[PDB]
RNA sequence: GUGGGAGAGGGUGGUGGAAUUCCCGGAGUAGCGGUGAAAUGCGCAGAUACCGGGAGGAACGCCGAUGGCGAAGGCAGCCACCUGGUCCACCCGUGACGCUGAGGCGCGAAAGCGUGGGGAGCAAACCGGAUUAGAUACCCGGGUAGUCCACGCCCUAAACGAUGCGCGCUAGGUCUCUGGGUCUCCUGGGGGCCGAAGCUAACGCGUUAAGCGCGCCGCCUGGGGAGUACGGCCGCAAGGC
């Protein structure tokens, strides 16, 4: 199993009836795949460089799991399924390369 | 017949013409003119005196109008450019900003084989 | 890939005693795995070429370790390959 | 002219997701700046070039943008 | 072996924005386009220019380099999986296991061929407009094969460093990519430039040798005829050795 971070850019215009149901969606994609999570940071409402989607904006997600590395193009494909889901980028982890130290 | 009183005007120039649009806030246009719309008919359109006269077609098209403050975006390189641009400061309409917005691809599409 | 873990299984089962690395016999099965990680990689993937031609290396070179062993002592060449399963 | 590096703090080059920092490496337009403006060496830049296109991606960092001058 | 390192190395799937074309709608009149000037062309069935929405294919701007990778061909968005080569530090293991390499086998830009797709832009042939003494051309408007994908052929090249491979040896200076180090620098492995000795017909090469040596393969023996004829092998053909 390698570490991977996962950001996921969904539709800001969601009340918390369907905020909760996509990200406990999301938790029960990543039960199926197998994702270990470690840690999560949510950003939420960010202004975008470019509309996406007609929509000037977009909710910010971010886990950092550990998982089996042959499932990860699978779990990709599980999460752009919905609609409300825009961005899906999964990176495989590395060491923070610092500059002008 | 609309009184608009402020928008956007582009400046298409090209080695071969210059041809402006005056349009609302919006992106709907109003009124244009060109190189060929003012009596220059051959090479002479793509000339800084045909893009001057055009641009000041249009300007005083666009005070019919009512058009008083004036954004202006310019696309492609061309002789008289500059020239449409400054003939646009002084037609009374305030221009407000000014903004190069020319279509650059990512390398995508082969040209024709002149500009190879 | 081939990790740790599994590189370590092999020496220590093909090496001719504790602390052996480099015995002719360990490099022939080290280079066996890589053989057999590629040989099931170039099934799929038949048009890979660049990768292709890694696997002829490995086996030139493990071609080259027989045919040296088998020059000196040709009993641990015969229990090398039937514990192996080649030629 | 000042260059980016010179005037900046310790911050991560392989962070994709700081555009606060990462603004400060595109020119007026989107473009990614030289390494003559950006002060920075050369395995540098070729790691804040990938982490600027990963930005793109999540709509942090602009494609491109609209020259207001000439 | 162990531990680290860089990379358009390769294959597979996925994916992002810019632009071109085409369609839908909004708005909007009289031309756009193109050239040394022009005309064919397109435009009142409403184009060009502007805003919005949509479809499709191909190529990846800046980063980008005199850069990096690969045996050569060659390889540039981003993500992930599979995966090859190579380099450095430790001085651990095996104990000459090495070098080259006639055949053989595999790879091999583009163009071309077969079957089925795909087809935006570009564009042989071709259709036109000009130029011209003439235009079977350079310039302009259109446009099919093709370029793209899958699978199988074709095996050519200024396939170039016009320099086969491996090794040892022979002043340095300077720029650089990437490692390690007691990190003005030292020390490796690549990529450039000046230049000691020496070589070369000269231009020039010069620790990346075209120097001094050694090993092995390939090849040369005046030009035209001619990479032609014949024969053979290969190929569906074109045609190749
Ligand atoms: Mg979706
Ligand atoms: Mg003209
Ligand atoms: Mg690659
Ligand atoms: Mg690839
Ligand atoms: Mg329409
Ligand atoms: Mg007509
Ligand atoms: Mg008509
Ligand atoms: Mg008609
Ligand atoms: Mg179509
Ligand atoms: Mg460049
Ligand atoms: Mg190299
Ligand atoms: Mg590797
Ligand atoms: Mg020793
Ligand atoms: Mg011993
Ligand atoms: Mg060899
Ligand atoms: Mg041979
Ligand atoms: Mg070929
Ligand atoms: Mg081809
Ligand atoms: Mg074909
Ligand atoms: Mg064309
Ligand atoms: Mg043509
Ligand atoms: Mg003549
Ligand atoms: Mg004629
Ligand atoms: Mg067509
Ligand atoms: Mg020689
Ligand atoms: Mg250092
Ligand atoms: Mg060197
Ligand atoms: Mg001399
Ligand atoms: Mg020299
Ligand atoms: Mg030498
Ligand atoms: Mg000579
Ligand atoms: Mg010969
Ligand atoms: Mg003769
Ligand atoms: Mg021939
Ligand atoms: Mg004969
Ligand atoms: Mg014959
Ligand atoms: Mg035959
Ligand atoms: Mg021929």
């Amino acid at each position: 199993m390698r570490r991977y971070e996962v950001n996921i850019v969904l539709n800001p215009n969601l009340d918390q009836s369907q905020l909760a149901l996509e990200k406990e969606i999301i938790q029960r994609a990543l039960e199926n795949y197998g994702a270990r999570v470690e840690k999560v940071e949510e950003l939420g409402l960010r202004r975008l460089a470019y509309p996406i989607a007609k929509d000037p904006q977009g909710y910010f997600l971010w886990y950092q799991v550990e998982m089996p590395e042959d499932r990860v193009n699978d779990l990709a494909r599980e999460l752009r399924i919905r609609d409300n889901v825009r961005r899906v980028m999964v990176v495989k982890s590395q060491e923070p390369f610092l500059a002008n130290a | 017949k609309r009184q608009v009183a402020s928008g956007r005007a582009y400046i298409h120039a090209s080695y071969n013409n210059t041809i402006v649009t005056i349009t609302d806030p919006d992106g709907n246009p109003i009124t244009w003119s060109s190189g060929g719309v003012i009596g220059y008919k051959g090479s002479r359109k793509g000339t800084p005196y045909a893009a001057q006269l055009a641009a000041l077609d249009a300007a005083k098209k666009a005070m019919a109008y009512g058009m008083q403050s004036v954004d202006v975006i310019v696309r492609g390189t061309g002789a008289g450019r500059e020239q449409a641009i400054r003939a646009l400061q002084a037609s009374g309409l305030q221009v407000k900003s000014i903004v190069d917005d020319t279509p650059v691809p990512h390398n995508g599409c082969r040209p024709k084989k002149k500009f190879r | 890939p081939i990790t740790k873990e599994e590189k370590q299984k092999v020496i220590q089962e093909f090496a001719r005693f504790p602390g052996d690395t480099g015995s002719t016999e360990v490099q022939v099965a080290l280079l066996t795995l890589r053989i057999n990680r590629l040989s099931e990689h170039l099934k799929v993937h038949k048009k890979d070429h660049h990768s292709h031609r890694g696997l002829l290396m490995m086996v030139g070179q493990r071609r080259r370790l027989l045919r040296y062993l088998q020059r000196e002592d040709p009993e641990r060449y015969r229990a090398l390959i039937e514990k192996l399963g080649i030629r | 002219k000042a260059k980016v590096k010179a005037t900046l703090g310790e911050f991560d080059l392989r962070d994709y997701r700081n555009v606060e920092v990462l603004k400060r490496f595109l020119s007026e337009t989107g473009k990614i700046l030289p390494r003559r403006r950006t002060g920075l060496s050369a395995k540098e830049q070729r790691i804040l070039a990938k982490t600027i296109k990963r930005a793109r991606i999540l709509g942090l960092l602009p494609f491109t943008e609209k020259l207001v001058r000439k």
